[PDB]
């Protein structure tokens, strides 16, 4: 009972200490696991939406709503520890061009969430606010017949819940476009709305 | 040794998974199948009824390493699950080298090379064959259980086997 | 006597504390009621105007004092969600911030690690309250060696 | 040779590692959508993540012994063996041991010293109660255990984000007797 | 900052001695107060708005706008209107508005629960003649209300049944509690012989010191 929706409590500076309760280091230290345990629970995530899901559509919204409520926690934890707690620390740039949390995403969390980084990060020619983001091997969705794209929505789930709270509303879609050697290569699309590219139309 | 035609049925019922191929011709597949699947799952039953007077013990029933395949799966020697069940059908044209697993899962594989180390190297190979389907079916969420094998990966993931084996 | 906010992207509040000096045991006359919470939600609207600029008027974080209306310095502070960490200084007299920047910077440094703390929680989702006294007493102590 | 011995070597092949951070932020966030959709009634999704964890162990069992090839554990303290040196020390980077058995040696209580799957874990204080949060290895060892036919049943005592003072977990056989005839 | 230089005015023209007549600026001014909010986040700011936008349509004498945002701070009833002090402010903003135009149907059809209609006979020798549904016989129902607000006062008056039978009650001008559920007492229905033909009820009619106004209909389902 300290924070209501309700008041405002008015409690003096320089009192005394109160008593010590939980507390845990911010820092990672490095812990590993088999991808099969991983493996496991993602084809049971899976499983459950394929059992209380209807259709094609509300399932991958659901998924994405999955990988979002990652995306919006990981955010501020990875650039906390890329500014890295009680030691002294300085604070990161807090990019807010476009061109650079993408960078920041290919360059980082790629290599956070997996042991590689991202491959190859383009844009589009036909079109602006259109991004390529692409991989060569998914190790999320290696597991299950390549003819089904929509399971493969988890991981872009995360990068709509990285993007939407970090100030650039966007959408995303994935395909599977077989290019070279590679028979699952995973192209994650990023569609952008008007009202974030006139905001940087507006800054020159 | 030369592997020709796998085979992969149901702990408890007829098979899942069947491959004539690298033979290049017809052969019929439908419906004997599962008639001669059924007839192996209730043949292993009889084939370890019967005891004969030997009333020892393992002085045993261990492989070793040939290093099969192609990094490979596994680096020692390893153990067994079938001390007394049927491990191998030796014919004019074919011998079948049949392999179960610890759960009750059997894998069958109808090798057309004719006339010991054969069992080592047999072991060896579907001791494999079942690591690549607990690391590409099981893992599965549309591949419900105890249901015919849909995934199209694992097919190339065990033709390039069998032609890495020759 | 110090009041302090987090406010969400929405305009709504999830933490709000007021701390005083002991020698006023009772702080901030008649403005505490009415006037701090208004002058805070009109602060927001300048410091939505300087979140999106590069120049200022370096590293976009922290930010100096950001306006001054009444005689109160208002200080704001950006997290990389979006959260804003607004807390105005209030003093009979005018008052100094800009060389408690050595230390208040720090201050929302280490509240910022308690907001990280807070939201890796996998069951506290966003535009909730912050109710856990936990954090005031860890926030109270922060307000006690950084005053 | 022994098993406290090649485990760490199988830990060292054909185990591709990933990050334990991520595997709780997804476990976190299964667990905070069932708590979200239940409408707060915490003794049901006890039930959701056993269901969950049946079908996760009954298919870990066959890549665990294709990973590893075992005989059958002659006794339960075998069973009690290979579940603290091998089995959580493959998939899950954690060593538990084994403590409190019943004097019939019927019954075992796994202590776990610290989980790696809640880390940044708070619960909420309605469900402080009627909420065990890791549960999903319960049913896990209901499913891989029931698969090698130990008819087991599985279920808490008592976990340190509870406010109790350690984890363990007390399981205990009711019947075998039926194997693969080979 | 628009929105604190407006509370600004509405706060300079709120503590004036002199006395003001209607004029539509106010009226515009009124309007995009309300509206310069998103009311129809941040809730406490939407109190301390629309508590002063009632002293100053108090003020301005025109009794239409206190009622309306009398019944738009209903929409926060369940907390930060504490426990009947700010409360007593919302009734003495309302008992005038309630002798006057504002009938409006008692800010919220969640009061009804699930009321039961057995009836109770004393004798053995008679017991359901005939050749889910109740088989009443000649005896007396009962409901059971609620309101959730921290004023008191609140006042039932004359409660009877819809379009259906002959069903009637007596008399109901006595209170109801503020917090808890107070059960009504007995209605007695003094039922007249139809028809065979079975027909639910949705629910039935109410006044609140005023003209019995609509069904308020029982909560989570029909309730049938």
């Amino acid at each position: 009972t300290v924070g209501p929706k309700q008041a405002i409590t008015s409690e003096a500076s320089t009192t005394y200490i109160p008593s010590r309760i939980y507390s845990e280091s911010l820092l990672f230290k490095r812990q590993e696991a088999s991808l099969s345990a991983m493996a496991f629970l993602f084809q049971e995530m899976i499983s459950q939406l394929h059992r209380t899901c209807k259709t094609a559509g509300d399932f991958e919204t659901k998924l994405s709503d999955y990988g979002h409520n990652i995306g919006i926690r990981l955010l501020e934890l990875l650039n906390f520890r890329a500014s890295v707690s009680n030691y002294i620390t300085k604070m990161r740039r807090r990019d807010l061009k476009i061109l650079d949390i993408l960078q920041f995403i290919h360059g980082t969390l790629w290599s956070y969430l997996f042991n590689h980084v991202s491959d190859d990060l383009v844009k589009s020619s036909e079109r602006d606010n259109e991004y390529m983001i692409v991989d060569n091997f998914p190790t999320l969705t290696q597991f299950i017949p390549g003819e089904n794209v929509s399971c493969e929505y988890f991981v872009c789930g995360i990068i709509k819940g990285f993007l939407f709270n970090a100030g650039f509303p966007c959408g995303v879609t994935a395909h599977r476009m077989p290019q070279g050697g590679h028979s699952q290569r995973t192209v994650y699309l990023i569609q952008f709305d008007r009202q974030v590219l006139d905001r940087e139309g507006l800054r020159f | 040794m030369a592997i020709e035609t796998i085979l992969v049925i149901n702990k408890s019922g007829g098979l899942i998974y069947q491959r004539n191929f690298t033979n290049d011709e017809q052969k019929l597949n439908s419906n004997e199948y599962l008639i001669l699947a059924s007839t192996l799952h209730g043949v292993f039953a009889i084939a370890s009824q019967l005891t004969p007077k030997a009333l020892q013990l393992t002085q045993n029933t261990i492989p070793y390493i040939p290093y099969v395949g192609m990094d490979d799966f596994f680096k020692e020697p390893f153990t067994n699950w079938n001390k007394s069940g049927l491990r191998q059908l030796c014919t004019d044209q074919f011998t079948m080298f049949i392999y179960q697993t610890l759960t009750g899962l059997k894998f069958v594989a109808i090798s057309s090379s004719v006339m010991n180390l054969a069992i080592q190297i047999a072991d060896n190979f579907l001791r494999k064959v079942y690591c690549l389907y607990s690391d590409y079916v099981m893992k599965d969420p549309s591949y419900s259980m105890e249901m015919p094998i849909r995934s199209n990966l694992f097919d190339e993931k065990v033709k390039k086997m069998v032609e890495n084996l020759q | 006597p110090q009041y302090f906010a987090i406010i969400g992207k929405k305009d709504n509040p999830v933490y709000e504390i007021e701390f005083t000096n002991a020698e006023n045991p009772q702080g901030f006359p008649q403005d505490l009621k009415e006037l701090n919470p208004f002058i805070l939600h009109a602060s927001l609207d300048i410091v939505e105007d300087l979140q999106w600029q590069i120049n200022p008027t370096t590293d976009n974080c922290y930010l100096g004092k950001v306006d001054h209306f009444y005689g109160l310095a208002i200080t704001a502070y950006i997290s990389y969600s979006g959260m804003k960490f607004v807390m105005i200084h209030g003093n009979s007299a005018n008052s100094s911030v800009v060389i408690d920047d050595n230390n208040m910077r720090s201050f929302y440094q280490e509240v910022h690690e308690l907001y990280v703390k807070t939201l890796m929680n996998p069951f506290y989702k966003i535009t909730d309250p912050i109710r856990s006294p936990a954090f005031d007493s860890r926030v109270r102590t922060l307000a006690r060696k950084h005053l | 040779r022994s098993l406290k011995a090649m485990g760490e070597e199988i830990w060292k092949n054909k185990t591709e590692k990933i990050n334990t951070e991520l595997f709780t932020l997804t476990y976190g966030s299964i667990v905070a959508q069932l708590c979200q959709d239940y409408e707060r009634d915490f003794n049901k999704v006890n039930d959701h993540l056993y269901s969950m964890g049946y079908n996760i162990g009954c298919r870990l069992i066959e890549d665990f012994l294709a990973r590893t090839a075992l005989p059958r554990c002659e006794n339960l303290v075998k069973t009690s063996e290979v579940l603290s040196k091998c089995a959580f020390k493959i998939f899950l980077n954690i060593t538990p041991n084994i403590t409190n058995w019943s004097h019939n040696k019927d019954t075992f209580s796994l202590i776990l010293d610290e989980n790696p799957l809640a880390d940044f874990v708070e619960l909420p204080m309605d469900a402080m109660k009627s909420l065990w949060y890791s549960n999903i290895l319960c049913g896990v060892l209901k499913g891989s255990l029931e698969m090698v036919q130990l008819d087991c049943d599985v279920w808490f005592v008592s976990d340190i984000l509870r406010g109790d003072s350690q984890t363990e977990i007390k399981v205990k056989l009711n019947r075998i007797l039926k194997d693969e005839i080979p | 900052k628009q929105l604190f230089v407006l509370r600004l005015l509405m706060v300079a023209l709120l503590a004036t001695p002199n006395k003001i007549a209607w004029h539509p600026d106010y009226r515009t001014l009124i309007d995009t107060i309300i509206e310069l909010l998103n009311i129809n986040t941040w809730l406490i700011l939407q109190k301390k708005i629309l508590q002063l936008c009632i002293k100053v349509s108090r003020k301005i004498n025109d009794f239409e706008y206190v009622a309306k945002f009398s019944s738009i701070l209903i929409t926060k009833y369940t907390h930060l209107l504490n426990q009947s002090e700010q409360d007593a402010l919302f009734k003495e903003y309302i008992q005038p508005s309630i002798t006057n135009e504002s009938i409006t149907s008692y800010w919220d059809p969640f009061i009804l629960r699930e009321v039961v209609i057995n009836r109770i006979l004393d004798s053995d020798p008679t017991s359901n003649e005939i050749p889910a549904e109740f088989t009443c016989r000649v005896q007396n129902p009962f409901k059971f209300d609620f309101t959730i607000n921290d004023i008191q006062l609140d006042e039932e008056i004359s409660e009877f049944c819809e379009i259906d039978r002959k069903a009637v009650s007596y008399s109901g001008p006595y209170n109801v509690k503020a917090e808890s559920i107070r059960s009504i007492t007995l209605p007695l229905i003094i039922k007249k012989p139809t028809y065979k033909k079975i027909y639910e009820i949705s629910c039935l009619k109410i006044s609140i010191l005023k003209l019995p106004l609509q069904k308020f209909d029982i909560i989570n389902d029909s309730r049938r």
